[PDB]
RNA sequence: AGAUACCGUCGUAGUUCCGACCAUAAACGAUGCCGACCGGCGAUGCGGCGGCGUUAUUCCCAUGACCCGCCGGGCAGCUUCC
């Protein structure tokens, strides 16, 4: 039962039905949610503190950079998947292993990769009836590449759901320049050959590790329409912007002014006292006169090819 | 509040460069090795330099900092850079390849290798 | 360039382009004088010659140094064909 | 150390139509006074000894004298 | 006594740079001054074209500042325009001097008629521009002297050139624009391909890669 | 290339370009990088000629030598992708690099004490360090950039077309480039592949340092 | 403080159609017309040319609808030390 830093993000406070709970100390001391800490205070007495093996952490990445994953975690995560390969040696029948496991199996589909698959207000009935947000040996993982490599072992553990796991519904991103996947959601380039050529694939991955996965054959996703655009000079100064090609190249340095970064918490009840009903907008600094804006903000008209029919006098950044 | 100076910081970080192998982690240490080199005015101003220098003790012995430039410490580091791993990721057996980079080597007179993998065209 | 008695009335000759054939000003900056090397034919060390190219700063302005330089190799076999 | 570097000097110099009033002022430098300076430096200069290169042996030799 | 802080200094202190010339020839730029006191020395004069007075339109008034438009040149050789805007007045005219010694560019002598003996006036008729100022130089036969606006008329002696036709259009009276565009004008005359310098260009060793085992010495 | 089977592109070599993916390109091509590719597939990767690639690889593998003091090189990577092999070339070159933040004003600002004078210059990527492009085009400095499809060729000398928007694409150049300099002037010959393995000039990526100390 | 003005309620001529007048506009790209030459890049409108594919219930060719590319003339962009 090893409990990782997932399982207490959500608070899975679960030390009652598993009894054998193993972890690691770096993984408790790397969260940064104090109510994680309030979490360590008082309940995890029952658990006890474990590293595993140099023997036994390599013949983790062995496999690891063969389910494709080995990037996309973490270095904890690493020790954490590890640490179950003891207790499984220990307890459990080794004889009932598997690794090198199968093949892709290729379900290609004509279901758009931006399609609501299994999102929960979404429908195509499943309502919300509100009871269900809590109804959205082992281990207690919630991120998928950690899940996803104790499937293929065949190593069946839980979650918050006190049940076991049989069915692992989630999305990885497959390069479609250098046919490289990973388990970042996050990320928008490339990991192998730094591209913008990451595309959306979705995955479904049983107990036993049957890995077959939705490659969205559908040419609105495999386009080459919005693809190629004059680029303005390269410019360096304090304030160029350059369209953001690498992951890394060098970008000055330019920050909202946190009186204009936070928004309103407006949840809390201490707050009656003093200013107007939103929150004040940020005419006076000059974060506000380089129009510096959120990376997150302006996301769609990314989306938007640049030779297109823009209206007469719009600017963008 | 408490912010410390280019006079404290930019020499500081001279001792440094020049001297890293007698420096220590004391202040009281650091601050007596300080006026055998320094050649100072007054105590306070040795004092911040002493304790600045072991603050950058303190922040070399995780990592390198950025102001220093060290005879010792880059050999060190370059004999931290040659991680030299067993297996380099450019002997492979199988790389997946598209059909339209198969056809170029074809012409390129390099269509005899058998690393290669075309796969299923998307 | 020549009186009529024939000495050479002129400080310097200047420099010619070897891509468009025009001079290279004296006081020109984004100027090239390449001193690219010659290999053997056979081992592919060394051979203590090179051949100097000079690229005009206006052909360097328009990005069209690289295939300029690449067809005078062309023409000097330093380039192999396609 | 604006009370022994500089020399403060002023005057009164007379003309036709009323007085012109001059103001000089010297910063003297260091290396003590051959008529040039005073003793005690900069109390913001913090002069470093320049790096003293030293012999690195690598095998134990025992120089006996 | 000079130390130098570049490459080119160097070779030409330590006597491996044999000539004004070899600069000129590989278009080296030159950014030390005394390079150019090194070789002209004593043949180099210097004018003040004009000292004007500017104004910062400060928070709290003006403040007077002042403009030096120096030409030097070595006659028969080289000319040069510095313009150097400074609050002192003997500043900015020795701002302006080793401004211009930074900008020597060499001129081309022809000749009007037949080439006999040494060249007089200009190889061709070259133009030169600096913002609305057209400039326009003009081959004229030996002995016309300098046809021109009192202000050109010093570069182009302090160039060499002993006699040409110039014709202006223009605010001229703008001086600095007036003055950078007949010194456009002349430094162009050996920006020019006439049919004697249709030679294949030799290109000798510049001594950067010449002389580059100094180099490694200091 | 000079027509040599000496010089040609070997057997072994178009492996790693392909393993890195080098020969797999932008999404957006210069039209003077389009004499530079092989062709345009669908979804806009323009898939580059790589024995194309290695004929501007080799004119850099001479443009390089014949400078007498191997010092007279920059080198510079202004991002942190080819730290690491920019470092390590000219450990094994005798080049001068330039790690990181190229100070704007290292080639004209005579004052400096980072002011250095080369002969040549070597850029990673004309797009991210295009700063001592610039400063190339006043020194009289010839100039040899990485570029990829997408990479305006604006006071470059000779280029080479490659991919750089990967960690591994563009360590793989910097160590081939070495690999021929130096069997160019009188190392070690043709016979032996060289002893220094290219994931020495890869970008380090210390998320991987703690992926690789706890396993090895 | 001042209002015959910034306001509202009605409201003629007019705004509408037909037949004649009338010929001015910030009638604007504040940029004559025809022709040649001079950097790129995609998007879009019309016509044509070529083509693996998917749907019109497939299929038989049609023909539309999309998709990739090319040519020509358009309204427009964007880019760039021409
Ligand atoms: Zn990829």
């Amino acid at each position: 039962v090893v409990a990782d830093a997932g399982a207490f993000l959500r608070h899975a406070a679960l030390q009652d039905i598993g009894k054998n709970i193993y972890t690691i100390r770096e993984v408790v001391t790397e969260i940064r949610d104090k109510a994680t800490r309030r979490r360590l205070a008082v309940l995890p007495y029952e658990l006890r503190f474990k590293e595993p093996l140099p023997e036994y952490v390599r013949l983790v990445t062995e496999f690891s950079k063969k389910t494709g994953d080995y990037p996309s975690l973490s270095a904890t995560d690493i020790q954490v998947l590890a640490l179950t390969y003891q207790l499984e040696a220990e307890f459990v029948g080794v004889s009932h292993l598997k690794q090198e496991p199968q093949k892709v199996k290729v379900s290609s589909s004509i279901q758009h990769p931006e399609t609501p698959l299994h999102i929960s207000g979404f429908h195509l009935g499943g309502w919300i009836t509100p009871s269900n947000i809590k109804q959205i040996v082992g281990c207690l993982t919630t991120d998928f590449a950690m899940q996803n490599v104790l499937l293929q072992m065949g190593l069946h553990v839980l979650a918050v759901n006190g049940m076991l796991i049989r069915e692992a519904r989630s999305y990885i991103l497959r390069c479609h320049g250098c046919f490289k996947t990973t388990s970042d959601m996050s990320r928008v380039f490339c990991s192998h050959c730094g591209n913008k050529t990451l595309k959306k694939v979705s995955v479904t991955v049983s107990d036993d590790g049957t890995l077959h996965m939705h490659f969205s054959r559908n040419p609105k996703v495999l386009n080459p329409r919005g693809l190629r655009y004059s680029l303005p000079t390269p410019k360096g100064g304090k304030y160029a912007i350059n369209p953001h090609l690498t992951e890394d190249q060098r970008f000055p340095q330019l920050r909202l002014s946190q009186k204009a970064r936070q928004k309103t918490n407006v949840f809390a009840p201490d707050y009656i006292a003093g200013v107007s009903p939103f929150v004040e907008n940020d005419i006076s600094s000059r974060s506000a006169t380089l129009q510096v804006r959120d990376s997150t903000l302006g996301a769609g008209r990314r989306r938007l090819n640049p030779n297109a029919s823009r209206k007469k006098f719009v600017k963008k950044r | 509040g408490r912010v410390r100076t280019k006079t404290v910081k930019k020499a500081a970080r001279v001792i440094i460069e020049k001297y890293y192998t007698r420096l220590g982690n004391d202040f009281h240490t650091n601050k007596r090795v300080c006026e055998e080199i320094a050649i100072i005015p007054s105590k306070k101003l040795r004092n911040k330099i002493a304790g600045y220098v072991t603050h950058l003790m303190k922040r070399i012995q995780r990592g390198p900092v950025r102001g220093i430039s060290i005879k010792l410490q880059e050999e060190e580091r370059e004999r931290r850079d040659n991680y030299v791993p067993e297996v380099s990721a450019l002997d492979q057996e199988i790389i997946e390849v598209d059909p339209d980079t198969k056809e170029m080597l074809k012409l390129l007179d390099f269509g005899s290798l058998s690393n290669l993998q075309v796969t299923q065209p998307t | 360039m020549q009186n009529d008695a024939g000495e050479f009335v002129d400080l310097y000759v200047p420099r010619k382009c070897s891509a468009s054939n025009r001079i290279i000003g004296a006081k020109d900056h984004a100027s090239i004088q390449m001193n690219v090397a010659e290999v053997d034919k056979v081992t592919g060390r060394f051979n203590g010659q090179f051949k100097t190219y000079a690229i005009c700063g206006a052909i360097r302005r328009m990005g069209e140094s690289d295939d300029s330089i690449l067809r005078l190799a062309k023409a000097d076999g330093i380039v192999s064909k396609n | 150390p604006v009370n022994y570097y500089v020399d403060t000097a002023v005057r009164h110099v007379l003309l036709r139509q009323g007085v012109l009033g001059i103001k000089v002022k010297i910063m003297l430098p260091w290396d003590p006074t051959g008529k040039i300076g005073p003793k005690k430096p900069l109390p913001d200069h913090v002069s470093i000894v320049e790096p003293k290169d030293e012999i690195l042996p690598t095998t134990p030799i025992s120089e006996q004298k | 006594e000079w130390m130098p802080v570049t490459k080119l200094g160097r070779l030409v202190k330590d006597m491996k740079i044999k000539s004004l010339e070899e600069i000129y020839l590989f278009s080296l730029p030159i950014k030390e001054s005394e390079i150019i006191d090194f070789f002209l020395g004593a043949s180099l004069k210097d004018e003040v074209l004009k000292i004007m007075p500017v104004q910062k339109q400060t928070r709290a008034g003006q403040r007077t500042r002042f403009k030096a438009f120096v030409a030097i040149g070595d006659y028969n050789g080289h000319v040069g325009l510095g313009v150097k805007c400074s609050k002192e007045v003997a500043t900015a005219i020795r701002g302006a001097i080793i401004l211009a010694k930074l900008s020597i560019v060499p001129v081309r002598r022809g000749y009007w008629g037949n080439k006999i003996g040494k060249p007089h006036t200009v190889p061709c008729k070259v133009t030169g521009r600096c913002g609305s100022v057209l400039v326009r130089l003009i081959p004229a036969p030996r002995g016309t002297g300098i046809v021109s606006a009192p202000v050109p008329k010093k570069l182009l002696m302090m160039a060499g050139i002993d006699d040409c036709y110039t014709s202006a259009r223009g605010c001229t009276a703008t001086l600095g624009n007036f003055a950078k565009a007949t010194f456009d004008a002349i430094s162009k005359t050996y920006s020019y391909l006439t049919p004697d310098l249709w030679k294949e260009t030799v290109f000798t060793k510049s001594p950067y890669q010449e002389f580059t085992d100094h180099l490694v010495k200091t | 290339s000079g027509a040599l089977d000496v010089l040609q592109m070997k057997e072994e070599d178009v492996l790693k370009f392909l393993a890195a993916g080098t020969h797999l390109g932008g999404t957006n091509l210069d039209f003077q990088m389009e004499q530079y590719i092989y062709k345009r597939k669908s979804d806009g990767i323009y898939i580059i000629n790589l024995k194309r690639t290695w004929e501007k690889l080799l004119l850099a593998a001479r443009a390089i030598v014949a400078i007498e003091n191997p010092a007279d090189v920059s080198v510079i990577s202004s991002r942190n992708t080819g730290q690491r092999a920019v470092l390590k070339f000219a450990a094994a070159t005798g080049a001068t690099p330039i790690a990181g933040r190229f100070t704007p004003g290292t080639f004209t600002n005579q004052i400096q004490a980072a002011f250095r004078e080369p002969r040549l210059l070597v850029v990673t990527d004309p797009r991210a360090d295009h700063q001592p492009l610039t400063e190339a085009s006043y020194v009289n400095l010839p100039t040899i950039a990485l570029c990829n499809t997408d990479s305006p060729l604006r006071y470059v000398d000779i280029a080479i077309p490659c991919n750089n928007k990967g960690a591994h694409s563009v360590g793989l150049m910097w160590w081939m480039l070495a690999r021929e300099v130096l069997r160019m002037r009188g190392t070690i010959s043709r016979e032996h592949p060289w002893e220094v393995m290219p994931d020495l000039y890869f970008y380090r990526d210390p998320e991987e340092i703690e992926k690789e100390e706890q396993a090895a």
